[PDB]
RNA sequence: GGUGAAAUUCUUGGAUUUAUUGAAGACUAACUACUGCGAAAGCAUUUGCCAAGGACGUUUUCAUUAAUCAAGAACGAAAGUUAGGGGAUCGAAGAUGAUCAGAUACCGUCGUAGUCUUAACCAUAAACUAUGCCGACUAGGGAUCGGGUGGUGUUUUUUUAAUGACCCACUCGGCACCUUACGAGAAAUCAAAGUCUUUGGGUUCUGGGGGGAGUAUGGUCGCAAGGCUGAAACUUAAAGGAAUUG
RNA sequence: AAGAAAAUGUUUUU
C-alpha cells in the first residue's frame, strides 16, 4: 500500500541458528516466485541477485542501491527506477554511479545494490484522469490533497493572499536564505519559465 | 645572420595575380647535391648567384 | 514567385478562410 | 455486432475527460487487461493482479513486470545487457 | 620555471619473451615519491613497435605489436602481448577495387585463459589465363570462406597458449593454412590475419609473466 | 530539355542509391552521381624524399603513401576544377585523361 | 644507440600540431604549435609556421635527449577532412633536417567503418 | 577553436594534444561498379531461424485455367502527429557572433523539436526513365549478371578422374552500352519515342490556350497538418516546346 | 589547398 512497485518476500537461513530469516525485497522486473535469490559477493550476475558495486562490470544496472556499506538500500527504490555503474576505482575503493535524477555519486564499493530495474515501471504513464483515482492514491500515502492555492487564500493565511485580483504581487522567487512562512512559491529557483535547453549539464 | 648562397639552374615560369615574380629551381653553392625551388621577383636569368636568409622553404605558385 | 512558396502562401490563406468560417456560424 | 466505432474500453468514461485522455487510458487499459503467455507453462494464462504484478492462473507462478504490461522495454534491454556482461565476465 | 623534466627517471623496456629481440626502447616518469609511485605511474603503459623492429627482418613492416607493461624489475618493463594489427598503408593497398574483399572475425578464448578476437581478411584475384578484368566472388563461396576461415582460427586458438600462438602468427603459418583450405573456391591472393584484440585478460599471474 | 542521355547520374534498375557526403562543402550527393577521385599521393614528397632518406635510420625504408577517395558534388567539382563543362560532343566522352 | 620516441603530427586545416612523446605516449615532450610560433590568428597552418615549430619541438627534443622519432602523421579525421593541412609535411621535413633521425613513417588518420551525420546540412556550406 | 579574414566560445579550477580504460546512440567506410535483388517506396557487417521469389534445366503434371483492369484493397521515401523508449551526431525553431545601408540570410558557435526504435496515424515527392501493362516483328557489335550445354581446352590435388576457378563456342533470361539509322520526330533525340494520311494486335488511365485554381462549394478520409474529388464568374493574346544567330 | 565587395536603371518608339 502506498508504494508503486511491488514487493518480493524472499526467504534465507540462518547461517547461525537452525531458522529461517525473512526479508521484504523490492521486486526486480523479472523476478518471479520460485526463484532463487544469489546475495553476496560471489553471487552472479543474474537479474535479482545483490552484489556488492565493486564486483560488477561497467555499465550495470541495479537497482535499490545502497549509499554506505550496510544501509539496506537508499537508492533507485521507486517504480520502474534504476542506477548506471559508471566507474570503478580500486585504490580507496569507490563506485561512481548515475543516480535516476542523472546526479553523478561516489559509493564505496562495498555498498549493496540488486540487478536489474524495479519493476511496476511505466505507472506514471497513465492518467489519473478523475479527481477520485487521485484521491485513492494519496489515501493511502498522506494528508497532502487536495491542495488549496495561496493566491486563492487571504493574507493572513499565506504569503500569496489577498488582493482585489488574485495574483503574486512579488517575486515567486524566494531566496534560500528565507525564513519558514517565507518559502512559499519557488525556493532558491536557478531560473523560471517554460524549460528551453537540454540536461546533464557539463 | 645565416648565409647561403645558391645558383640558378633552370627557370620555371612567370609567377603572381599580376606576373610579377618568378620561380626558379636554384642549387645551393655550397653542398651542390641539393636542389630547391625559390620566387625571386626582381629580373633574373640562367646561371644567377641569389642569397637566401633561409635554407629549407619551398617557393609554391601564387594563386 | 517560386511556385512551392506560392503553394504554401495559399495553403496559409486556405486555412485563414476555413478559421473565419469556422467564426462564422 | 461491433457497439461503438472508436472509443471501446473508455466507453465507460462518457463524453467526459477528453478525447485525448480517454485515447491514453484506452491504450494503457487495453495493455492492463491483455491475457498474456506464461513463460514456463506456455499458456496464455497471465494476468495482472496489482501494478507490477502478474500471476499465472495455471501453475500459479506469479512475475514481477510493469505496471500494465508484463515486460517492459526497459527491462528487455536491461535483460540483454546484463546478459552482455554476464557472459563477458564469466567467458 | 618547472623544468618537471629534471625530476623524471628512464626505465628500459623488457618488452617481449620471444620475438625475436628484447630492448625495443625506452621510456620515462617522474621520480618515484611519497604518494606517487613510479610503479603505479607505469604498468599500464601500451607500446605499439613494429614487427620489423622485434625481428630484424623487413618483411614485417606491417604488422605492428601491442605490448603493456606488467611488471617492474630494477628500470625494466616486462611487458606482454596486449594486440596485433596491420598498418594503415598496407591495407589501404590491399583494398582494390575491381575484386572481392573477404573480412571474418572470430571470438575465442585461448588454450590457458586468453580471450581473443581474430580478425582476418583475404582478396579475390584473377587466374593467370583469365581474361573477365574483375573477378567477383558470387557471395555463397564468400559465405563458405568465411566458414572455412572462421573454423581454421578457432581451432588455431584454443589449442594454443597466447605465447604460441604468438609464435604461430610471426612465421604467418596460418595465412598458409587458410590458403590451402580455400583455394578449391578461389584463389584468394591476399589472405592475411590483420588484427588480433584482447578482449579479457585472466588474473595477472606474474608466474607465468616471469617466463622471460 | 534532357542534357545528358541516361541521367546526370549513374543509376538505371536501382531507383535508390545512398548518399556520400562532399569533402568540400558538404552537400549530400548521391554515391553514383558525386564524381570520386582517388589519392594514392606519397606520403612524404615535399621534394624532400632523399632528404627524408637520409635522415633515416632504415636503409631502404621503402616509404608508404596515403590513400583517400574524394567524393565531390558537382558545384564544388566545376569550381575546383576537378572537372570543366565540355562541348555537347564533348560530353559523351567518358574515357578518363 | 638511438633513443626513439613518437613525433604525432597532427596537420589540422587551420592548425598543425608536432607532439614529440615517449615511446608509450604517456609522458609527453616538447608539443609546439605553429600557434605557438606566429600570432595573426589565419597562420597557424602556414608552412613556415609549420616549420618553425617543429624546429623547436625537435631542439627541445635534443635537449632532453631523444635521438630518433617513430613519425605518426594524422589529420583532423573522423568526419571532417581525412585529408593532411599544408604544415604537416613542413613540420616532417623540418623535423628530418633539425638532426633528429626518422623512423617508420604512419598515417593514422582517425577513418570511421562508417560516420554519424556530418556537419553543414544536407545543401552544405554555401559560400 | 573558427573563417577569405574575423568575432561569439573554451582556457594556468590546465583549453587544445597524447596515453590507458569505459559507456551511449547512430551507422555500416574503403571493397562499391553505366554491378545485384524487390511491385514500388527501397535494400550494403557476421551467423542462425522462418517463410518467400526470379532466371535456367526438365521426353513432369493440369489443360485455356489468360491480358488489362472502374468499384474495391496491400504496400508506399522524407517531413509531420499521438503515446512510451532512447536521445551520441547533425540539427527547422530559437539564442548569439560577424557582414551589410538593412541581413531576426548566406558564414561562425550552441541548441529545442526532429534525426533512431515500438505501437498507431498520415498517404504525399522532380514517388522520374518526366516514357502504362501484355504480345509479334524490324539492324549491326562488344562487354557484363544468373542458369544450362559442348570442348584433344589452361590452372588447382584425390588415386586414374571429378567438383572449384579460368579460356573458347552456343543458348535463355536481365541491368545496360556503342554504331547506324530502313524508320520516327518540331527538334533535342529515339531500337523504341519504329512497324503511322500506305492511318485498326488487346486493354487501362489522362489532356483540350494561359490565368482565376488545385481555389470556392458539396462530399469523403484524417487528431491535426492535410489528402482524394472538384468548378464557375471574371480576365487575357499570347503562355509554352525545341533549336538558330548575336 | 583555398581567399574580401557588387543593390538599382520609368512609358512608348527602332
Ligand atoms: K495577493
Ligand atoms: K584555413
Ligand atoms: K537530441
Ligand atoms: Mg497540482
Ligand atoms: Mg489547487
Ligand atoms: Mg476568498
Ligand atoms: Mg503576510
Ligand atoms: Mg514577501
Ligand atoms: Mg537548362
Ligand atoms: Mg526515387
Ligand atoms: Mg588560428
Ligand atoms: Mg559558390
Ligand atoms: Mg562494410
Ligand atoms: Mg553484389
Ligand atoms: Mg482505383
Ligand atoms: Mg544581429
Ligand atoms: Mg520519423
Ligand atoms: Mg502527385
Ligand atoms: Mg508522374
Ligand atoms: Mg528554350
Ligand atoms: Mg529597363
Ligand atoms: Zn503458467
Ligand atoms: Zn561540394
Amino acid at each position: 500500500s502506498g508504494r508503486g512497485a511491488p514487493l518480493a518476500k524472499v526467504v534465507f537461513r540462518d547461517p547461525y541458528k537452525y531458522r529461517l530469516r525473512e526479508e521484504i525485497f523490492i521486486a526486480n522486473e523479472g523476478v518471479h516466485t520460485g526463484q532463487f535469490i544469489y546475495a553476496g559477493k560471489k553471487a552472479s550476475l543474474n537479474v535479482g541477485n545483490v552484489l556488492p558495486l565493486g564486483s560488477v562490470p561497467e555499465g550495470t544496472i541495479v537497482s535499490n542501491v545502497e549509499e554506505k556499506p550496510g544501509d539496506r538500500g537508499a537508492l533507485a527504490r521507486a517504480s520502474g527506477n534504476y542506477v548506471i555503474i559508471i566507474g570503478h576505482n580500486p585504490d580507496e575503493n569507490k563506485t561512481r554511479v548515475r543516480l535516476p535524477s542523472g546526479a553523478k555519486k561516489v559509493i564505496s564499493s562495498d555498498a549493496r545494490g540488486v540487478i536489474g530495474v524495479i519493476a511496476g515501471g511505466g505507472r506514471v504513464d497513465k492518467p489519473l484522469l478523475k479527481a477520485g483515482r487521485a484521491f485513492h492514491k494519496y489515501r493511502l500515502k498522506r494528508n497532502s490533497w487536495p491542495k488549496t492555492r495561496g493566491v486563492a487564500m487571504n493574507p493572513v493565511d499565506h504569503p500569496h493572499g489577498g488582493g482585489n485580483h488574485q495574483h503574486i504581487g512579488k517575486a515567486s522567487t524566494i531566496s534560500r536564505g528565507a525564513v519558514s512562512g517565507q518559502k512559499a512559491g519557488l525556493i532558491a529557483a536557478r531560473r523560471t519559465g517554460l524549460l528551453r535547453g537540454s540536461q546533464k549539464t557539463q | 645572420t645565416p648565409v647561403t648562397l645558391a645558383k640558378v639552374i633552370k627557370v620555371l615560369g612567370r609567377t603572381g595575380s599580376r606576373g610579377g615574380v618568378t620561380q626558379v629551381r636554384v642549387e645551393f653553392l655550397e653542398d651542390t647535391s641539393r636542389t630547391i625551388v625559390r620566387n625571386v621577383k626582381g629580373p633574373v636569368r640562367e646561371n644567377d648567384i641569389l642569397v637566401l636568409m633561409e635554407s629549407e622553404r619551398e617557393a609554391r605558385r601564387l594563386r | 514567385m517560386r511556385a512551392k512558396w506560392r503553394k504554401k502562401r495559399t495553403r496559409r490563406l486556405k486555412r485563414k478562410r476555413r478559421k473565419v468560417r469556422a467564426r462564422s456560424k | 455486432a461491433k457497439r461503438t466505432k472508436k472509443v471501446g474500453i473508455t466507453g465507460k468514461y462518457g463524453v467526459r475527460y477528453g478525447s485525448s485522455l480517454r485515447r491514453q487510458v484506452k491504450k494503457l487499459e487495453i495493455q492492463q487487461h491483455a491475457r498474456y503467455d506464461c513463460s514456463f507453462c506456455g499458456k496464455k494464462t497471465v494476468k495482472r493482479g496489482a501494478a507490477g504484478i502478474w500471476t499465472c492462473s495455471c501453475c500459479k507462478k506469479t512475475v514481477a513486470g510493469g505496471a500494465y504490461t508484463v515486460s517492459t522495454a526497459a527491462a528487455a534491454t536491461v535483460r540483454s545487457t546484463i546478459r552482455r556482461l554476464r557472459e563477458m565476465v564469466e567467458a | 620555471v618547472v623544468d618537471p623534466f629534471t625530476r623524471k627517471e628512464w626505465f628500459d623496456i623488457k618488452a617481449p619473451s620471444t620475438f625475436e629481440n628484447r630492448n625495443v626502447g625506452k621510456t620515462l616518469v617522474n621520480k618515484s615519491t611519497g604518494l606517487k609511485s613510479a610503479s603505479d605511474a607505469l604498468k599500464g603503459r601500451v607500446v605499439e613497435v613494429c614487427l620489423a623492429d622485434l625481428q630484424g627482418s623487413e618483411d614485417h613492416s606491417f604488422r605492428k605489436i601491442k605490448l603493456r607493461v606488467d611488471e617492474v624489475q630494477g628500470k625494466n618493463l616486462l611487458t606482454n602481448f596486449h594486440g596485433m594489427d596491420f598498418t594503415t598503408d598496407k591495407l589501404r593497398s590491399m583494398v582494390r577495387k575491381w575484386q572481392t574483399l573477404i573480412e571474418a572475425n572470430v571470438t575465442v578464448k585461448t588454450s590457458d585463459d586468453y580471450v581473443l578476437r581474430i580478425f582476418a581478411i583475404a582478396f579475390t584475384r584473377k587466374q593467370a589465363n583469365q581474361v573477365k578484368r574483375h573477378s567477383y566472388a558470387q557471395s555463397s563461396h564468400i559465405r563458405a570462406i568465411r566458414k572455412v576461415i572462421s573454423e581454421i582460427l578457432t581451432k588455431e586458438v584454443q589449442g594454443s597458449t597466447l605465447a604460441q600462438l604468438t609464435s604461430k602468427l610471426i612465421p604467418e603459418v596460418i595465412n598458409k593454412e587458410i590458403e590451402n583450405a580455400t583455394k578449391d573456391i578461389f584463389p584468394l591472393q591476399n589472405i592475411h590475419v590483420r588484427k588480433v584484440k584482447l578482449l579479457k585478460q585472466p588474473k595477472f599471474d606474474v608466474g607465468a609473466l616471469m617466463a622471460l | 530539355p534532357k542534357k545528358r542521355a541516361s541521367n546526370g547520374r549513374n543509376k538505371k534498375g536501382r531507383g535508390h542509391v545512398k548518399p556520400v557526403r562532399c569533402v568540400n562543402c558538404s552537400k549530400s550527393i548521391p554515391k553514383d552521381k558525386a564524381i570520386k577521385r582517388m589519392a594514392i599521393r606519397n606520403i612524404v614528397e615535399a621534394a624532400a624524399v632523399r632528404d627524408l632518406s637520409e635522415a633515416s635510420v632504415y636503409p631502404e625504408y621503402a616509404l608508404p603513401k596515403t590513400y583517400n577517395k574524394l567524393h565531390y558534388c558537382v558545384s564544388c567539382a566545376i569550381h575546383a576544377r576537378i572537372v570543366r563543362v565540355r562541348s555537347r560532343e564533348d560530353r559523351k566522352n567518358r574515357a578518363p585523361p | 644507440s638511438q633513443v626513439f620516441g613518437v613525433a604525432r603530427i597532427y596537420a589540422s586545416f587551420n592548425d598543425t600540431f608536432v607532439h614529440v612523446t615517449d615511446l608509450s605516449g604517456k609522458e609527453t615532450i616538447a608539443r609546439v604549435t605553429g600557434g605557438m610560433k606566429v600570432k595573426a590568428d589565419r597562420d597557424e597552418s602556414s608552412p613556415y609556421a609549420a616549420m618553425l615549430a617543429a624546429q623547436d619541438v625537435a631542439a627541445k627534443c635534443k635537449e632532453v635527449g631523444i635521438t630518433a622519432v617513430h613519425v605518426k602523421i594524422r589529420a583532423t579525421g573522423g568526419t571532417r577532412t581525412k585529408t593532411p593541412g599544408p604544415g604537416g609535411q613542413a613540420a616532417l621535413r623540418a623535423l628530418a633536417r633539425s638532426g633528429l633521425r626518422i623512423g617508420r613513417i604512419e598515417d593514422v588518420t582517425p577513418v570511421p567503418s562508417d560516420s554519424t551525420r556530418k556537419k553543414g546540412g544536407r545543401r552544405g556550406r554555401r559560400l
